[PDB]
């Protein structure tokens, strides 16, 4: 936790010396030194903390992670691959952004989206008809605007060049990815 | 030039002489690479894999979520071995087998090999020893999501054992390829899925017991349940998929589908039906269904039934369907 | 994106990923283009799962080609130092660095810890090959596998097998990767690839490369060619 | 879970019941405060508590019965 | 972080204090030539490359510029971002959009001022 | 080794480069097998080139530099797993240890152009020791010097 993070802060440049887990427990109000070690492997699983033979080694942020691609047109190969980071506060965008795709094709070129820039998405599976949405078809993703009604669902196109895509629920698997929140463009 | 000649044939012959006759070898000559397969039980699986089948000497992962059918696909595998007169091995480590209704779907309980180990590491043990032994040409194990190792069956619940599954599989596998290999021998896998934590992208499903097994397999075959059977009101079946995720036999990315029956196990004939009507060998007539003229019955049920008592057009159906396909 | 114009001669490479990536059809790939100018070509099959028939689709001459499949790591590191000292043979290539098993391992059962083995194994293989391979002018590939790390707490938990020796002798590495399907109609006929070069000695790092590999058929040269 | 297992080896037990799988504490989960995430924990203790029981119950030819409760599933 | 450019009035810079909506903390490393600051714009008459109205326009300042690149300029002491074309003692900026018309004002009579390139784009505007 | 000590007693090279203490192999080493055991043979005769060639380096007035690698201890409790090969003998000798690490790097857009390296100074006879070093070693131009110096 903050606070537990804070007490390693200040009690090592008072002491000089970080405090034992019983001291951290005690502080913490509870008769066990594993209230102090969760949250201690909490903030080093944080990256803020580092951990050797059992003991800290130190108390020693590189923004949005870009996780794979996604299609503006056909559905595209789902495969989770962290290739870089982007620093870039999540602050920006309306909902916070939660890590960047890559785009292919252009079939939402009207509302500003086009090949080989970066989307910011917000995790989430709670949208409803109108949104902007990815969502996941049989292990491929795609990008578009939702229109779900009964047991089929569209996926709309923002380019007259391209038609609306369709499926059925009864046939093919669903899951909605999250919620498109901006766009970043560096080409 | 032959001064090169010279030396290649000197270091041939050395290398030869310090590790034994059949060291190295044109490729084009060694007839121990060529490839030979035996039955996976139904048509259209062969047909998905390129080759005809399941390739002799290497190794085969089979997955799904549960009640998909993995145990009664793999004794379907060992009846067709059997017939022909090889040698099996089952390795029950979930500790379910059941012989009885292993004799219905056809394996020969009186010969086949079983097993129910105690710890992983004498599953693998013994899977090494029936390599070695050549004398058994068909092996399986139960799930990998049984595997313990020595030391979680003597701690307590709770510990960490933190990894150990994963460094069992990959000393297995870099130990048992070779020994699978020069002993000509097939081994089959089956394996459970899980979820993973913290993923935020893509399919959250996994694979239990490391990724050693993925790397060193030949052919992956993912299995799942698609629907049901029914001849009145009572299920009497299910529909399957097989998905062909990796392959290094013929093409991969292909799909087979079958009924399971229960009692009797994959139904061969509606297959046959599903086929001819493929290669235009029946004649689709909406809901009736002929050949050469003759209305052989309306359904698929009945079609399979009037086929299973011609013995003679399903003779010759099969035959065409395995010339064409 | 290698910089010079392609893999160098008389030195060492390594070539990893993930599975179902590339690495044997990219390899072979080379041998069949090397034997095009009259050189003669090795393959070491640690995996004992090589396929001679998808091999000649390629191109590979296989009447011509030298195949072993080693029984440990050692006989299969010293058919190599037999190799390059030959003075005969190009290319070498060995399937997996993952497949070769110390001898003293092949004989415990498969619970003891044979702590540290592989990477010595390694190591002296290394320092025994460099000097060779350059005086007889030889490319030797190595081809590897990604484990996870345990206890990485943040950032890259990758890592690949055989220890540390391999990185610095290696004058080249290779990372490929499969980024997407190829399709006619709703059929799957190729896999689309990244190929990122990690370290390199002849020219500038962290460049990439994408093209396609169709089944039955080799890279796709002219979809190369369109798009340069 | 140690209990069961404890029983199970003992080969004196022919049944044993489990009132409830919803109601298995995590020990970590009982030592901290409520809002805390768990993310996933009794589910690897049962993974782990089944790879460990199945040998002993058929070896010691024993009938264990979990009881199971219902929940929703977000989203579907 | 960054400082932000809003609406501009003539006779100053773009920079200038009452021109500045506030900082964003966006790295200027991420651009090809760095980014200095940034702009918003009305982007109507740059749809066909991908640039609308609300979204920020990343400029690296400098004066040098050549042909076909898309520039942020001032004429008549108006900020506006378009492409530039030149024919020699003449200078025409150019739209991207389907309905807009080149401007080439005279410069003896009103001349043309550079600013800085466009480097990218980003925009946080509703969906 | 031979040829190091012999332009060591020419008396006319100014400085000698090794450029790995890894690469180099005992002979027993060279004419056996892999797999077999020469233990402390290369520690050995490093052992020996040091005391040897101390003598002539400051005779002839001659600065040589080892380039090195690391490698795992094993099954270490407590402490720092890394160590450098050769044995323990060129650690007293030396006047002078580094230890340079890459610690980041240097892009324009999204191309790298160059590396960010720390270095530290472990070992020192001539000063103090524990010093930090900190630069840029830009591909086609080595260090960077005008950006130490714009720092500096
Ligand atoms: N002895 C049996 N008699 C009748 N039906 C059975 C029998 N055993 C299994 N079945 C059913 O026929 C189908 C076979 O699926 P299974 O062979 O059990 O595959 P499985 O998913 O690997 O089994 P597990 O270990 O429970 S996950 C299922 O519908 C079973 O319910
Ligand atoms: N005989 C074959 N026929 C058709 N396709 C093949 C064949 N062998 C391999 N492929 C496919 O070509 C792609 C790359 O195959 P490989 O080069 O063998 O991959 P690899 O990563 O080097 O080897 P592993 O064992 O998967 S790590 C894969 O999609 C294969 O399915
Ligand atoms: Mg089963
Ligand atoms: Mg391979």
């Amino acid at each position: 936790q903050q606070e537990v993070f804070d007490l390693i802060r200040d009690h090592i440049s008072q002491t000089g010396m970080p405090p034992t887990r019983a001291e951290i427990a005690q502080r913490l109000g509870f008769r066990s030194p594993n209230a102090a070690e969760e949250h201690l492997k909490a903030l080093a699983r944080k990256g803020v903390i580092e951990i050797v033979s059992g003991a800290s080694r130190g108390i020693r942020e590189e923004g949005l992670p870009l996780v794979g691609r996604v299609a503006a047109g056909e559905p595209l190969l789902a495969q989770q691959h962290i290739e870089g980071h982007y620093q870039v506060d999540p602050s920006l965008f309306k909902p916070n952004a939660d890590f960047l795709l890559r785009v292919s094709g252009m079939s939402m070129k009207d509302i500003g989206i086009m090949d080989g820039d970066l989307l910011a998405v917000h995790k989430t599976q709670d949208v409803r008809n109108g949104q902007v949405v990815v969502a996941r078809i049989d292990d491929e993703v795609t990008v578009a605007r939702l229109k779900k009604q009964g047991n089929k669902v569209e996926l709309l196109p923002e380019n007259s060049e391209f038609k609306p895509i369709v499926v059925d629920l009864r046939q093919q698997s669903f899951t909605i990815e999250g919620l498109a929140v901006g766009v970043i463009r560096n080409g | 030039d032959e001064n090169k000649q010279k030396a290649l044939a000197a270091a041939l012959g050395q290398i030869e002489k310090q590790f034994g006759k059949g060291s190295i070898m044109r490729l084009g000559e060694d007839r121990s690479m060529d490839v030979e397969t035996i039955s996976t039980g139904s048509l259209s699986l062969d047909i998905a894999l390129g080759a005809g089948g399941l390739p002799m000497g290497r190794i085969v992962e089979i997955y799904g979520p549960e009640s998909s059918g993995k145990t009664t696909l793999t004794l379907q595998v060992i009846a067709a071995a059997q017939r022909e007169g090889k040698t099996c091995a089952f390795i029950d480590a979930e500790h379910a087998l059941d012989p009885i209704y292993a004799r219905k779907l056809g394996v020969d309980i009186d010969n086949l090999l079983c097993s129910q180990p105690d710890t992983g590491e004498q599953a693998l043990e013994i899977c090494d020893a029936l390599a070695r032994s050549g004398a058994v040409d068909v092996i399986v194990v139960d799930s990998v999501a049984a595997l313990t190792p020595k030391a979680e069956i003597e701690g307590e619940i709770g510990d960490s054992h933190m990894g150990l599954a994963a460094r069992m599989m990959s000393q297995a596998m870099r130990k048992l390829a070779g020994n699978l290999k020069q002993s000509n021998t097939l081994l089959i896998f089956i394996n459970q899925i899980r979820m993973k934590i913290g993923v935020m992208f893509g399919n959250p499903e996994t694979t239990t017991g490391g990724n050693a097994l993925k790397f060193y397999a030949s052919v992956r075959l993912d299995i799942r349940r698609i629907g049901a059977v029914k001849e009145g009101e009572n299920v009497v079946g299910s529909e399957t998929r097989v998905k062909v995720v990796k392959n290094k036999i013929a093409a991969p990315f292909k799909q087979a589908e079958f009924q399971i029956l229960y009692g009797e196990g994959i139904n061969f004939y509606g297959e046959l039906v599903d086929l001819g009507v493929k290669e235009k060998l029946i004649e689709k007539a909406g809901a009736w269904y002929s050949y050469k003229g003759e209305k052989i019955g309306q359904g698929k049920a009945n079609a399979t039934a009037w086929l299973k008592d011609n013995p003679e057009t399903a003779k010759e159906i099969e035959k065409k369907v395995r010339e064409l396909l």
